[PDB]
C-alpha cells in the first residue's frame, strides 16, 4: 500500500556503560522502524569488515499504512571501542542501502 | 522585567540550552548596587588649525 | 534467583528526538518492573515497556521518549529495576561534557 525510506538509528553504550570482568564487553542496537514492506535486511559493519559473529537479529513485529519494527543487537569490546573503530549499521530494503556511521569521537 | 526589579540589584541568569555544548553556560546579568552618581560634563573640540590645510 | 543486569544506552555523540532503552537480561522470575526517573522526579507518561522475550533466561527492554534539547542539558536519567524486593539504579550522563 505505501512505500517508505526505513529510517536507521544506532544506539551507543556511555562512558559507564562497560561492566563485567577484564575485557568488559557491552552491545551496540540498530533498530529501524516506520518501514514498508514487512522485510527488511539488517547487517553490522566494522570498519569496512562485515560481522559474521556475535550478533542477535530479533524476529519483525507489528509496531492507515501498515508499519513494522525490527531490533538487532551486536556484541562489541571495550578495547575494540577505544580505538576510535567506527561500526555502520547496513540496511537493505528493496535495493536500496542506508548507512550510518557512529563513533566514540565528540 | 520591571523597573523597579532592576533598580533593586536582582540577580538574573540567561541559561543557554545548545546542541553542540553539552554545558548549559549560566551568564548573570545585575545592576552594581553601591555606586556614586556623578553629573557628565560635555565638552566640545574644535578641529585645530593644522588640520583644516588639506582641504 | 539472579540479580538482573542494568543498562542504559544513549544517543550517540556526533547526533542521532531520539530513545533511550534499559535492558534487563538472565533475570529469573519472568515477572519484572521497569520505570523511568528524569532528574529525581517520577515519569508519569512517554515511556511503553515491550513484552518479555525468551532469550533459561529472559530479556525484557523499555522505550522512553525523550528530546534532543532535554538530553544534552546534562539531566539525569535514571533506569529502575524492581526484582525479588531489590531495587536497582543507574544513572547516565553525556560522555563529551
Amino acid at each position: 500500500v505505501a512505500e517508505m525510506n526505513p529510517n536507521v538509528n544506532v544506539f551507543v553504550p556511555p562512558r559507564d556503560g562497560f561492566s563485567g570482568p577484564a575485557p568488559r564487553k557491552s552491545k551496540l542496537i540498530c533498530e529501524a522502524t516506520n518501514f514498508t514492506p514487512k522485510p527488511i535486511t539488517v547487517s553490522w559493519l566494522k570498519d569496512g569488515k562485515l560481522v559474521e559473529s556475535g550478533f542477535t537479529t530479533d524476529p519483525v513485529t507489528i509496531e492507515t499504512p501498515q508499519t513494522y519494527k525490527v531490533i538487532s543487537t551486536l556484541t562489541i569490546s571495550e578495547i575494540d571501542w577505544l580505538n576510535l573503530n567506527v561500526y555502520t549499521c547496513r540496511v537493505d530494503h528493496r535495493g536500496l542501502t542506508f548507512l550510518k556511521n557512529v563513533s566514540s569521537t565528540c | 522585567i520591571c523597573e523597579d526589579d532592576w533598580n533593586s540589584g536582582e540577580r538574573f541568569t540567561c541559561t543557554v540550552t545548545h546542541t553542540d555544548l553539552p554545558s548549559p553556560l549560566k551568564q548573570t546579568i545585575s545592576r552594581p548596587k553601591g555606586v556614586a552618581l556623578h553629573r557628565p560634563d560635555v565638552y566640545l573640540l574644535p578641529p585645530a588649525r593644522e588640520q583644516l590645510n588639506l582641504r
